[PDB]
């Protein structure tokens, strides 16, 4: 757990639009618990001045839905912070590494709670990119067995005006 | 993880409520009814000598 650096001069205007999360890795139970079916992610992020929107689309069920959030600016380039709603506390968002159209490697932690994630603009990805994120989830600390890829394939686009979360 | 937050499942009851049924119904009732009707006469007489 540390304020590791960012992607060496982040620019949200590069790394806007579409990213598909490639592998989580972490402890929440809930990624193992129910931990089965885990949906295909996709993100869009919109650069909104320093700060990005990111629409998270998901099924759930079947259910397509977008969860609107603000990767807010904490100032230092590439690091967020994303407000709690009297959510259980606001997450701080650092991108750690991206080549903005191929992958991204996010670091992101609630309450001293990390998680990583790796996004990736195309459906095949480079093995050298996913061994990278695996070698900085072991400087994570976090156990391979931890690393929860998702399916390939089932991503959405564009829920209903219904199946918005707005959280903003 | 995507889920359903548990907060306000029960809320407390208030003494002088016997009883407070949280019960979901929906009924919906349409009556539509269209009259239309349109009648044409002509009469014509011509009386020459």
């Amino acid at each position: 757990i540390s304020t590791i650096q960012p992607k060496a001069n982040f620019d949200a205007q590069q790394f806007a639009g579409t990213w598909l999360l490639v592998a989580v890795g972490s402890a929440c139970r809930f990624l193992q618990e129910q931990g089965h079916r885990a949906e295909a992610t996709t993100l869009h992020v919109a650069p909104q001045g320093t700060a990005m929107a990111v629409s998270t689309f998901r099924k759930l069920d079947g259910i397509c839905w977008q969860v609107r959030q603000l990767y807010g600016d904490t100032g230092v380039l590439g690091r967020f912070l994303l407000q709690a709603r009297d959510a259980r506390g606001a997450v701080h968002v650092v991108v750690a590494e991206t080549d903005y159209q191929s992958f991204a490697v996010l670091y992101l932690e609630r309450a001293g709670q990390l998680s990583v994630k790796l996004y990736a603009r195309s459906l095949p990805v480079s093995d050298s990119v996913l061994s990278g994120f695996e070698q900085r989830v072991q400087e994570a600390h976090l156990t391979e067995d931890q690393i929860f890829y998702f399916p390939k394939y089932g991503f959405c686009e564009a829920a209903d005006q219904f199946h918005v979360l707005d959280e903003v | 993880r995507l889920y359903y937050g548990d907060d306000e499942k029960y809320f407390r009851k208030p003494y002088n409520f016997l009883k407070y049924h949280f019960e979901a119904l929906a009924d919906t009732g349409i009556s539509s009814e269209f009259y239309d009707n349109a009648n044409d006469l002509l009469s014509k007489v011509k009386k020459d000598k």
